[PDB]
């Protein structure tokens, strides 16, 4: 029974972490590729389109 | 002895003769610790060999997100 007790003061004091961050740079890496894939792709996207559809304003001559 | 629990007597106070002996009951002697040398032994076998009388500490690690 006081074998026992070091294991008590021990196990309640020791507690366990969570494991940690390493890659996380997905996120500045997704904010980087949503720039690309919303603002950069999106604006150039959005006057390509209109580059054929006033071609269509045009075609409806 | 057979008022019965003098039979309980009989082994009793060869308890109490053995008890009040070392170990509490000894007299089972350095033969018996031959074979509770390896089974005691061989508990930590299946079982590790360290903290068998004090706490275990471990430690909390990650390789890669693969």
């Amino acid at each position: 029974a006081g074998l026992v007790d070091d294991f008590e003061k021990k196990f309640n004091a020791l507690k366990v972490p969570i494991p940690e961050d390493k890659y996380t740079a997905q996120v500045d890496a997704e904010e980087k590729e949503d720039v690309k894939s919303c603002a950069e792709f999106l604006t150039q996207s959005k006057t390509r389109i209109q580059e054929y559809e006033k071609e269509l304003e045009k075609m409806r001559n | 002895l057979d008022p019965v629990q003098k039979l309980f007597v009989d082994k009793i106070r060869e308890y109490r003769t053995k008890r009040q002996t070392s170990g509490g009951p000894v007299d089972a002697g350095p033969e018996y610790q031959q074979d509770l040398d390896r089974e005691l032994f061989k508990l930590k076998q299946m079982y590790g060999k360290a903290d068998m009388n004090t706490f275990p500490n471990f430690t909390f690690e990650d390789p890669k997100f693969e």
